[PDB]
């Protein structure tokens, strides 16, 4: 059986000047046959770590690699702020070829904050058109796990949405998603209430935005 | 005068692959029934000729050569196979007459915190040819300016250890390998059993 | 000479359709390295694709098997991606890299698109600011920005003199093949009656230009 390299956690936050620990497990020993890469959005990933704990030419002191056989650690001592980023680990000499662990993104950390929550109705220009896409935003919220629950008719939707989220805000780091509901026109028009059903860590009970088909 | 392949299969020591070593076995009667009736192989293959029905042949000459991969090597000693190990460590020839035998190791050659007395040649510029033995220890040149023997920036030591460790994979644990060539030119020097 | 490896040949193909990339190395010799393919699909990891030995062993990911070649050229210091037969699976960003310990040197990226789309301009929505202050006295307002093919879309709003409180979300690829993306801002809700806010949608590979504007309903 293939080896499976499983990294954790997939998203980290932390705070420039703290301890950051990243972990790859291999399904079965590998002694020290691994390597770690950084990569930032658009760029392409740069060598950190090889033979476990072999730093890289030029990389800075405070990456440190351990670990052999199952558990590999990647250790930043003190976190700074170029150093938020996607860490990938990678076997070396696997077979097959040059497995991957799936990353563990790095975000900044900070306090909770609720989203405000806003739905819209599809536009008249477009139900003309014959399709109908409700949209529900969610803006300004940390920490990033949220869930959005389309509700026709209270109706609970599963297949006929898709969703998007920002990057950490430059500012303030919060993210904001969007959620659109996709239904033909006739769909569209079988049914009145269409809301959108939010819940966050910073909201004590799930928030519900609704509409009324015809403003009503 | 019976073929010392106990001297070869029971050796306590084996070669590191891109070292690996050859003993000529020669006048003298050799069982090759006993070792294919073992239990012991995990791998027995045979090539040109049968598993079974090889005391009834007879040689110049046979070669014995034998070293330590990792499991997932084993497969590329064999004709026709690539790989760091046939490519730039110890390659059979296509029209191979013999046998491929090997066993797991790693009870006598892993060790906690790693054996890295095994080494494989990584870096090497093109294939060996069939039964060639390359025991340069030169800094390869991965770019146009000259090493002058110093390891750095495109400048790599060759050789690179296996490292084995006994909570390895048995992919990543060590098999000791050995290569049975049969050879005939001559009189026939090494003969099957009456 | 600068190490840097160069690649270019990325660009939209049809399922079933062929495609070349190269990679130009400077710094080092291809021929005399461990040189891979490695790709990533919008949004996902790292995935090795194929290896090329110095001594001209190819290695090939199962997912390419059969559909890919990988080549070099020793006079042109340039390693090759022969990719036949594609699917929609293959769209990604494709790397090349040098591979000593560990892969040390990597390319920029070139983008593979494989779809059946065509190109074609968006649809641009409004999506209209609720008529009740929700008890913030913040309103959010925006555009939908519907079924266009390829990527990249740009949009600003008010001409770039509105950049406070917009979010631009990442585009999703919808089962029609075709992308889909939302833009909105937040503003004070006392702003909806003195303030037009008109959304500027780019599409540049269909030469497609919009302005909506975006005011509230009945
Ligand atoms: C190796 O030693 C074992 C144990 O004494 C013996 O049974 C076996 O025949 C030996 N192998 C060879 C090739 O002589």
């Amino acid at each position: 059986d293939d080896i499976v390299m499983t990294q954790s956690p997939s998203f980290l936050s932390a705070s420039v000047g703290d301890r950051v620990t990243i972990t790859c497990r291999a399904s079965q020993g590998i002694s020290s046959y691994l390597a770690w890469y950084q990569q930032k959005p658009g760029k392409a990933p740069k060598l950190l770590i090889y033979a476990a704990s072999t730093l890289q030419s030029g990389v800075p002191s405070r990456f440190s690699g351990s670990g052999s056989g199952t558990e590999f650690t990647l250790t930043i001592s003190s976190l700074q702020p170029e150093d938020f980023a996607t860490y990938y680990c990678q076997q070396l000499n696997s077979y097959p070829p040059y497995t991957f662990g799936q990353g563990t993104k790095l975000e900044i950390k900070r306090t909770v904050a609720a989203p405000s929550v806003f739905i819209f109705p599809p536009s008249d220009e477009q139900l003309k058109s014959g399709t109908a896409s409700v949209v529900c935003l969610l803006n300004n919220f940390y920490p990033r796990e949220a869930k959005v629950q389309w509700k026709v008719d209270n109706a609970l939707q599963s297949g006929n949405s898709q969703e998007s989220v920002t990057e950490q805000d430059s500012k303030d780091s919060t993210y904001s998603l969007s959620s659109t509901l996709t239904l033909s026109k006739a769909d569209y028009e079988k049914h009145k209430v269409y809301a959108c059903e939010v819940t966050h860590q910073g909201l004590s009970s799930p928030v519900t935005k609704s509409f009324n088909r015809g403003e009503c | 005068n019976l073929c010392p392949f106990g001297e070869v299969f029971n050796a306590t020591r084996f070669a590191s692959v891109y070292a690996w070593n050859r003993k000529r076995i020669s006048n003298c009667v050799a069982d090759y029934s006993v070792l294919y009736n073992s239990a012991s192989f995990s791998t027995f293959k045979c090539y040109g000729v049968s598993p079974t029905k090889l005391n009834d042949l007879c040689f110049t000459n046979v070669y014995a050569d034998s070293f330590v991969i990792r499991g997932d090597e084993v497969r590329q000693i064999a004709p026709g196979q690539t790989g760091k190990i046939a490519d730039y460590n110890y390659k059979l020839p296509d029209d191979f007459t013999g046998c491929v035998i090997a066993w797991n190791s790693n009870n006598l050659d892993s060790k906690v915190g790693g054996n890295y007395n095994y080494l494989y040649r990584l870096f090497r510029k093109s294939n060996l040819k069939p039964f060639e033995r390359d025991i340069s220890t030169e800094i390869y040149q991965a770019g146009s300016t000259p090493c002058n023997g110093v390891e750095g920036f495109n400048c790599y030591f060759p050789l690179q250890s296996y490292g084995f460790q006994p909570t390895n994979g048995v992919g990543y644990q060590p098999y000791r390998v050995v290569v049975l060539s049969f050879e005939l030119l001559a009189p026939a020097t090494v003969c099957g059993p009456k | 000479d600068e190490v840097q490896l160069v690649e270019s040949g990325g660009g939209l193909v049809q399922p079933g359709g062929s495609l070349r990339l190269s990679c130009a190395a400077s710094g080092f010799i291809v021929s005399s390295n461990y040189m891979s393919w490695v790709r990533q699909a919008p949004g996902k990891g790292l995935e090795w694709v194929s290896v090329i030995y110095s001594g001209g062993s190819t290695y090939y990911a199962d997912s390419v098997k059969g559909r890919f070649t990988i080549s070099r050229h020793n006079s042109k210091n340039t390693l090759y991606l022969q990719m036949n037969s594609l699917r929609a699976e293959d769209t990604a960003v494709y790397y090349c890299a040098r591979e000593a310990y560990g892969m040390d040197v990597w390319g920029q990226g070139t983008t593979v698109t494989v779809s059946s789309a065509s190109t074609k301009g968006p649809s641009v929505f409004p999506l209209a600011p609720s008529s009740k202050s929700t008890s913030g006295g913040t309103a959010a307002l925006g555009c939908l920005v519907k079924d266009y093919f390829p990527e990249p879309v740009t949009v600003s709003w008010n001409s770039g003199a509105l950049t406070s409180g917009v979010h631009t979300f990442p585009a999703v690829l919808q089962s029609s093949g075709l992308y889909s993306l939302s833009s909105v801002v937040t503003v004070p809700s006392s702003s909806l009656g003195t303030q037009t806010y008109i959304c500027n949608v780019n599409h540049k590979p269909s030469n497609t230009k919009v302005d909506k504007r975006v005011e509230p309903k009945s």
